[PDB]
């Protein structure tokens, strides 16, 4: 009769059938990592293929029942979700053009093959040839040279591809009622229809120079001693005044500092809390390894996992005539299965790795109640902030003491929890101005601001005002610098992982509260405590039925993204940088010192 | 006296194939021994919830006649065969009697119902313009018409096709595996009463 009651017949019948051929094209991807052969590549591609013709075709029904005369907000949400065309809206032939470009720059990205010139008899992929060589050489010219050379191929390989990409992705967001692409990539935390809970678009902008104003004092101490420790690494090369050097960070990008850990210790001589040759030394197997982090997710009070769980996923490398994607990945198939798919290692990375992804598991598991359009998480934050946050408590000594991988009489001194504050800083704290920063730049080129002949001019400009990154040589316009990073080569957003960090750790200040921890943030651990997990499990119920917002009032109390939590984490490390920055100068110049 | 002419719980518990939650068999037992001990005391089982009569006194009391309904369903569905429940499975497909006497007795058959590649053999109503009725059974394929227009036969805009398929396969959760439902009804009517349990010498 009604609108809306035809509405929810027809988003009954949409839930059926999509939970179906949802599984079949999950299924069809999980045989095609574990099993890396050409029929389970056309059995997911055919899979795939019906699973986007069914969204295509349930998408151009369901935009035939008018929003605004139905009231209800999780049959709104599903029918907001359901109705986006995406690139449906584009013509034909725009769209076949648009998705030969994002093709043909995967293809291009993935199969990226640099070496030397006057010796091209082998050359080195990026994944491991040149991942190795950021990450443990000490030579300047060499990584210099290597990161010249990759960003001079792939850019001048992309750079038209990306221009042309830029202007069909704005003509898409234009053409779904959008400022731009940015401002689509914006529309995932907008929140609209809820009183006091609503969040705009334009306010995501002000939010993130908000935090990453208060971000920026504990980036300059760590920037400065980053600085000065590689100065004493690379004697002429850093400048007291300058920028840091773009290719002496550890990685391709500048993506993680977690690599300059070894050079930047402040307390070599004091051990590690490495526990990898504890675990061989008692001979823990992979599935001891997930078992006790099942032990740990019902010690706060979470589910355990599915015996369909334990039958059907992939925790240890196949062999050699069975081929598989090494990366770890959790799957909700969907229809109450969930899967790991984890080469795993006896390792204290990989131990962790569990940890996180089952978090993700568990994160999976509890919105399995819900429908099937709002089995995701709030926003693209929250997905990732609750497998860190696992990683996070695992990774405490409290925790191993706790599970017998340390030994109870190590010494927990001030100076052990500096350097790994440090490395958790390097990781986690050095991330954050170069997403900011990516992402700024991204939503300025799709708005328009930066003209297509003043990229890289503004780009280094925001590096160095930003990052505090200097590039080594200039760069003209006929590079394309951004694009050599896997996640804007292949369109996708970049603000999730500053979302996540900051929702990580006041995720983590909600649940220690919670669990009435007395001492550091860092120092604590929320196993054995049920009301954490209880604290945990009602916003992780509610998947995507409810505003991010309200789910962020369930945990932490606030309506907002909030950086204290983060500050109070590192407090330690930021009195001891503080004082240790008294001699050196804090902040940098923007001027050419350095090099150039 | 010496008791033989067990009743035929084999060719109902034992079937090679269960009939779908939509057309759920009926099997009426009438004239025989029925030994609910055998049922009782066997481990197979995974839901034995019995309203109205308790399974001590079953081999006791005796009945005019039993009805046997077996259905195929998922297994978060299986708590919805009880008196006073809600669900898809009571609105549209099999809806007990508040007043109910009789057994539920479900159990996990993912061995058998479900296939790698999917077993698309049982279905369910997902659509009815009217809650169902006590023990009434619907087998009617007209298209539903959720709006005012006509359906006229075709499966377009607002009107879909009620019955709709459980793809059971054997890699599902526990709450999604297929589990086989077998539901007693125990009545006593003013006829003599000739299903009896086994008398003690
Ligand atoms: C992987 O694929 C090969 C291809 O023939 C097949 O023989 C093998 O059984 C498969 N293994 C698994 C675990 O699926
Ligand atoms: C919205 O619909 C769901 C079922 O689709 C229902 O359970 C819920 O109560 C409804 N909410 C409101 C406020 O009507
Ligand atoms: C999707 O596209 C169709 C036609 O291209 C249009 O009528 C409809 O309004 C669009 N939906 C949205 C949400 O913009
Ligand atoms: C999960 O826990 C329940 C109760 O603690 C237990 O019965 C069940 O066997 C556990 N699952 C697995 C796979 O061990
Ligand atoms: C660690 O604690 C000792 C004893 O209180 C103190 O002497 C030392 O300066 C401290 N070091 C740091 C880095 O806080
Ligand atoms: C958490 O509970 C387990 C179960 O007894 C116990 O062995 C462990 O020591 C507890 N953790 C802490 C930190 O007390
Ligand atoms: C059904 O099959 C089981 C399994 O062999 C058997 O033990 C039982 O006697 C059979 N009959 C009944 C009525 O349960």
């Amino acid at each position: 009769s009604t609108i809306e009651e035809q509405a929810k017949t027809f988003l009954d019948k949409f839930n059926h059938e999509a939970e179906d051929l949802f599984y079949q094209s999950s299924l069809a991807s999980w045989n095609y990592n574990t099993n890396i052969t050409e029929e389970n590549v056309q059995n997911m591609n055919n899979a795939g293929d019906k699973w986007s013709a069914f969204l295509k075709e349930q998408s151009t029904l369901a935009q035939m029942y008018p929003l605004q005369e139905i009231q209800n907000l999780t049959v709104k949400l599903q029918l907001q979700a359901l109705q986006q065309n995406g690139s449906s809206v584009l013509s034909e032939d725009k769209s076949k053009r648009l998705n030969t470009i994002l093709n043909t720059m995967s293809t291009i990205y993935s199969t990226g093959k640099v070496c030397n010139p006057d010796n091209p008899q082998e050359c080195l992929l990026l994944e491991p040839g040149l991942n190795e060589i950021m990450a443990n050489s000490l030579d300047y010219n060499e990584r210099l040279w290597a990161w010249e050379s990759w960003r001079s191929e792939v850019g001048k390989q992309l750079r038209p591809l990306y221009e042309e990409y830029v202007v069909l992705k704005n003509e898409m967001a234009r053409a779904n009622h959008y400022e731009d692409y940015g401002d689509y990539w914006r529309g995932d935390y907008e929140v609209n229809g809820v009183d006091g809970y609503d969040y705009s678009r334009g306010q995501l902008i002000e939010d993130v120079e908000h935090t990453f104003e208060e971000i920026k004092p504990l980036y300059e101490h760590l920037h400065a001693y980053v600085r000065a420790k590689l100065m004493n690494a690379y004697p002429s090369y850093i400048s007291p005044i300058g920028c840091l050097p773009a290719h002496l960070l550890g990685d391709m990008w500048g993506r993680f500092w977690t690599n300059l850990y070894s050079l930047t210790v402040p307390f070599g001589q004091k051990p590690n809390i490495d526990v990898t040759d504890a675990m061989v030394d008692q001979a823990w197997d992979a599935q001891r390894i997930f078992k006790e982090a099942e032990k740990f997710f019902v010690s706060v009070g979470l589910p355990n996992m599915t015996q369909g769980f334990w039958e059907n996923s992939m925790l240890t490398d196949p062999g050699n005539v069975q081929k598989a994607v090494c990366h770890p990945t959790a799957w909700d198939l969907g229809k109450g299965d969930f899967r790991i798919l984890m080469c795993t290692k006896v390792t204290m990375d990989d131990f962790l790795t569990a940890h996180h992804e089952m978090g993700h598991i568990q994160y999976d598991m509890a919105y399995a109640a819900q429908p099937f359009l709002l089995r995701n998480g709030a926003n693209e934050g929250f997905h990732e902030a609750v497998g860190e946050i696992m990683s996070l408590s695992a990774a405490t000594p409290k925790h191993l003491k706790s599970i017998g991988l340390l030994s109870p009489d190590f010494q927990e001194d001030n100076e052990t929890e500096i350097n790994f504050l440090l490395k958790q800083a390097l990781t986690i704290v050095g991330t954050l101005p170069f997403t900011y920063m990516l992402e700024k730049w991204r939503w300025m080129v799709f708005k328009g601001e930066i003209p297509k002949d003043q990229w890289m001019k503004k780009w280094w400009e925001m590096k160095r005002e930003i990052v505090g990154v200097v590039e080594p040589v200039p760069h003209d316009e006929t590079y394309c610098d951004p694009a050599s990073l896997f996640h804007v080569s292949n369109d996708y957003s970049f603000i999730r992982y500053y979302t996540r960090t900051l929702y990580q750790f006041q995720f983590q200040e909600a649940l220690c509260q919670a669990a009435k921890h007395e001492g550091p943030l860092h120092k604590c651990d929320i196993s054995n405590s049920t009301e954490a997990g209880q604290k945990l499990f009602n916003m992780l119920r509610l998947g995507k039925s409810e505003p991010w917002t309200l789910a962020l009032e369930n945990v932490v109390g606030a309506k907002n993204m909030n950086v204290r939590p983060l500050l109070n984490y590192f407090e330690p490390l930021f009195t001891w940088l503080k004082d240790q920055n008294k001699n050196s100068f804090v902040g940098w110049s923007t001027d050419w010192s350095p090099y150039a | 006296p010496n008791i033989t002419n067990l009743c035929p719980f084999g060719e109902v518990f034992n079937a090679t194939r269960f009939a779908s939650v939509y057309a759920w068999n009926r099997k009426r037992i009438s004239n025989c021994v029925a030994d609910y001990s055998v049922l009782y005391n066997s481990a197979s089982f995974s839901t034995f919830k019995c309203y109205g009569v308790s399974p001590t006194k079953l081999n006791d009391l005796c009945f005019t006649n039993v009805y046997a309904d077996s259905f195929v369903i998922r297994g978060d569905e299986v708590r919805q065969i009880a008196p006073g429940q809600t669900g898809t499975i009571a609105d549209y497909n099999y809806k007990l009697p508040d007043d109910f006497t009789g057994c539920v007795i479900a159990w996990n058959s993912n061995n058998l119902d479900s296939k790698v590649g999917g077993n698309y053999n049982y279905l369910y109503r997902l659509f009815r313009k009217s809650n169902l009725k006590p023990f009434e059974r619907d087998i009617s394929t007209e298209i539903y018409q959720a709006g005012s227009t006509p359906c006229n036969g075709v499966k377009g805009f607002n009107c879909y096709f009620p019955l709709q398929s459980y793809g059971f396969q054997p890699t599902y959760g526990v709450g999604y595996q297929p589990y086989r439902v077998v539901v007693l009804s125990f009545e006593l009517l003013h006829a003599p009463a000739t299903v009896c349990g086994p008398k003690k010498s």
